[PDB]
């Protein structure tokens, strides 16, 4: 029921289609569970695996608030802020690898 | 809390609960009676407006006559860096004054650049997951833990339960971490996963903010 | 659609809007109708379950000229390279023929290596979002220039003249973007090209899906 739309970019390319990650019923979220479901679509959407994030460039997404802040989390970093987050305060996620 | 347990009704009556679109998502420590303290993080990207500020709770998931709930006026923060998660820790002004009694009482601080050696015997508190199936803590649970210096930053203070695999979890951000009566870290972040025995959860060290928040509160 | 204007409501029969059920979530794209079971798109649009709307100008609104058929079979590109974005098309079989009318009908394809000159001017139609924070209820769409194949040869690493189109002159504020993928370039009013990607500002050029390419795999696909 709760969906944020994300976009992925990859070596400078995006595809034109709109894309929505799915909370289902539950609208609690949380930055490790959040990592994982964009490491997901990484995977399923262009092919992207955790060798390759591993030893890209750059790997990281920015996370884009409806009250018009941002938050950058890096791909491969496993330090994770201990809070919960509410999908419908989040307006849009952005994927940026290499 | 991973691994934790249950705390008796009203143990420490400076746990805040901060709450958005009626639920928790942050702790936080009564530190005057209209300020609170919690992490920058938790509050750097939300409405403040929609923040509600829940004293004098234990179960959240029943109504309790004991509970104040204030609104924030204004926040302070100190220098976060949300890169490197440096300077975590922010003051909420509440938009009125708690009445102190034996559910709702001010928090005791450290004296300015307390650092405390490994081993001290602290304890940790939230109402964060009680694990990455279990779900949300609606009792207040707590946990007794270790300060470490291995694999933690000198810019934190890092807690470990040595042994099995439990500690802070999403959710008990902001949270505060009693040793020896004080309020000496606000939980702040974890590494790899809550509980995953190796690493130290990280708590912005409160003793090295303490003539700031003094400054605030006045 | 970037920089374009609304269409005319059932002016381009042969548009499709696919929404699409993934494992993460949901997504929508476009698509043309090119016989009355088969609606081609393009591959990246694909999905464990889609369902397809046909004869629809306002796809917030119910309306009565809209047909909605699911997808029985989701055919992509046996070569479709999903990090590359190669071979990006894909053939929707529907689970029933649709009752062909004005309202719906499908578009012709062209000849086998046929030439799209640069310099002309096609047309691209679709649903997508008209900027990075607004979008569209109705059907929208723009004219665009095939470029020389240089133009796209400078940025993007895997473009292929023999598998793809370069589109969009960078000077103009024109372009497809997100949720048009699988439209068509209509030029001559034979579907030429397929919306695939571009660059994620949505400045020009871009990369479509050259259909003449993909015959031969069409035919036998529909066959
Ligand atoms: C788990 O942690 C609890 C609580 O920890 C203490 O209080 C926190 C709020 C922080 O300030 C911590 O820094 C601090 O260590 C420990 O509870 C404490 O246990 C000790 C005994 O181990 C108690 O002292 C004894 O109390 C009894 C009365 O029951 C007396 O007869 C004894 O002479 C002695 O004084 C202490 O009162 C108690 N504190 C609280 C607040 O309950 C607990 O020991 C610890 N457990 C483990 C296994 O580490
Ligand atoms: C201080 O604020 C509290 C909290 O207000 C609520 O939470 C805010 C985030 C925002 O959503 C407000 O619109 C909410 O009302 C006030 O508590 C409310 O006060 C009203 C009026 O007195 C009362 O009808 C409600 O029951 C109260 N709600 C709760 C949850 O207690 C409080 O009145 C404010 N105090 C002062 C002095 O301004
Ligand atoms: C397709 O439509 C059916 C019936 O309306 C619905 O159950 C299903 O969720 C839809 N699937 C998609 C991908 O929209």
């Amino acid at each position: 029921t709760y969906q944020v739309p994300y976009s992925i970019n990859l070596n400078g390319t995006s595809t034109n289609i709109l894309s929505n990650l799915s909370f289902s019923n539950k609208p609690w979220t949380n930055y490790k569970n959040l990592t994982s479901q964009i490491k997901s679509v990484l995977k399923h959407d262009r092919g992207i695996s955790e060798q390759d994030l591993k030893y890209a460039k750059k790997a990281y997404y920015t996370v884009y608030f409806k009250n018009g802040g941002k938050r950058i989390l890096q791909l491969n970093s496993k330090n994770y802020t201990a809070n919960l987050v509410h999908a419908k305060d989040v307006k849009r996620i952005e994927i940026t690898v290499k | 809390i991973v691994g934790g347990r249950r705390a008796r009704p009203h143990a420490w009556p400076f746990m805040v609960s901060l709450q958005l679109r009626g639920g928790h998502f942050c702790g936080a420590t009564l530190i005057a009676p209209n300020f609170v303290m919690s992490a920058a993080h938790c509050v750097a990207n939300v409405n403040v407006r929609a923040v509600r500020v829940v004293l004098g709770a234990h179960n959240l998931s029943r109504r309790e006559p004991t509970r104040q709930v204030f609104a924030v006026q204004r926040i302070f923060e100190n220098g976060y860096d949300p890169v490197n998660l440096l300077n975590d820790i922010v003051i909420l002004q509440l938009n009125g004054s708690a009445t102190i009694n034996a559910n709702v009482q001010v928090a005791q601080l450290p004296a300015q650049g307390r650092r405390l050696g490994n081993g001290v015997q602290c304890l940790a508190m939230g109402w964060g997951l009680l694990g990455r199936n279990r779900g949300i803590a609606s009792v207040l649970q707590e946990l007794n833990v270790t300060v470490v210096t291995s694999l933690c930053r000198r810019s934190n203070v890092c807690t470990l339960v040595r042994g099995r695999q439990a500690g802070v979890c999403f959710g008990d951000s902001g949270s505060p971490l009693v040793c020896n009566g004080l309020i000496h870290g606000i939980a702040s972040f974890v590494r790899g996963g809550c509980a995953s025995g190796l690493y130290p959860d990280a708590f912005a060290p409160v003793a090295q903010f303490v003539n700031w928040i003094d400054s605030i509160i006045q | 659609i970037i920089g374009g204007r609304e269409s005319r409501p059932h002016s381009r029969p042969y548009m499709a809007y696919l929404q699409i059920q993934s494992p993460a979530g949901q997504s929508r794209c476009g698509g043309f109708l090119v016989r009355e079971d088969f609606v081609l798109t393009a591959a990246h649009c694909w999905g464990s379950n889609i369902n397809v709307t046909l004869g629809a100008h306002n796809i917030q609104r119910r309306e009565n000229t809209q047909q909605h058929i699911t997808a029985r079979r989701a055919i992509r590109h046996p070569q479709y390279n999903q990090r590359t974005i190669q071979n990006d098309i894909m053939l929707l079989q529907l689970s029933r023929r649709v009752r062909r009318n004005r309202n719906v009908n499908p578009v012709a394809l062209p000849r086998a290596q046929e030439g799209l000159r640069p310099g002309t001017l096609c047309t691209v139609a679709g649903w997508g979002r008209v900027s990075m924070r607004r979008g569209t209820d109705t059907l929208r769409e723009v004219q665009l220039r095939v470029q020389r194949d240089r133009q796209c040869l400078r940025i993007f690493g895997s473009y292929d003249p023999r598998r793809q189109i370069c589109v969009g002159d960078r000077r103009e504020r024109k372009a497809a973007f997100k949720g048009d993928s699988g439209g068509p370039l209509l030029c001559n009013n034979v579907a030429h090209g397929i919306v695939s990607y571009g660059k994620s500002s949505g400045v020009p050029p871009e990369v479509f899906t050259r259909v003449s390419s993909f015959l031969p795999w069409i035919r036998t696909t529909m066959r």
